[PDB]
């Protein structure tokens, strides 16, 4: 079933027992604070192995 | 509990796994702050069952 990504991750917020409204109210620091770790694992596997 | 949908004229909050519409109100939704943070909000009425109450 499609699913809006944004939504998606408030049924997983609220998987774990944080209210659905503490994913909007942060969505822009969540979305950086995501593609940062991504961008550190790729600094981490490319430096060792 | 489940999800905000519509039919392109009405919004309806239903369960996430089984479509079945229901009217929003204040006791099927919960309240956090003005709208100009939250992106892809919208607008509509949610209804109040106290008022016809009231207006007794
Ligand atoms: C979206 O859902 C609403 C409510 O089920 C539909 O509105 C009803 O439509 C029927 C048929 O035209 C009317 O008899 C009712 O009186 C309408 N109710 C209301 C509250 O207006 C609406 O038609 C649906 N939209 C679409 C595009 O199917
Ligand atoms: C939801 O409704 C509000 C008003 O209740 C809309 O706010 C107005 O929007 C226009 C266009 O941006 C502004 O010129 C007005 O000054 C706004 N009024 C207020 C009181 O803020 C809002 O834009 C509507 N949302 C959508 C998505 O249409
Ligand atoms: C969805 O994408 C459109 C452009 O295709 C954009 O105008 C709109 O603001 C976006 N809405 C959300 C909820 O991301």
């Amino acid at each position: 079933l499609q699913i809006p990504f944004a939504m998606q991750m408030a049924y997983r917020f609220n998987g774990i027992g944080v209210t659905q409204n503490v994913l909007y109210e942060n969505q822009k620091l969540i979305a950086n604070q995501f593609n940062s770790a991504i961008g550190k694992i790729q600094d981490s596997l490319s430096s060792t192995a | 509990e489940g999800v905000f949908v519509s039919n392109g004229t009405h919004w309806f909050v239903t369960q996430r796994n089984f479509y079945e519409p229901q009217i929003i109100t204040t006791d099927n939704t919960f309240v956090s702050g003005n709208c100009d943070v939250v992106i892809g909000i919208v607008n509509n009425t949610v209804y109040d069952p106290l008022q016809p109450e009231l207006d007794s």
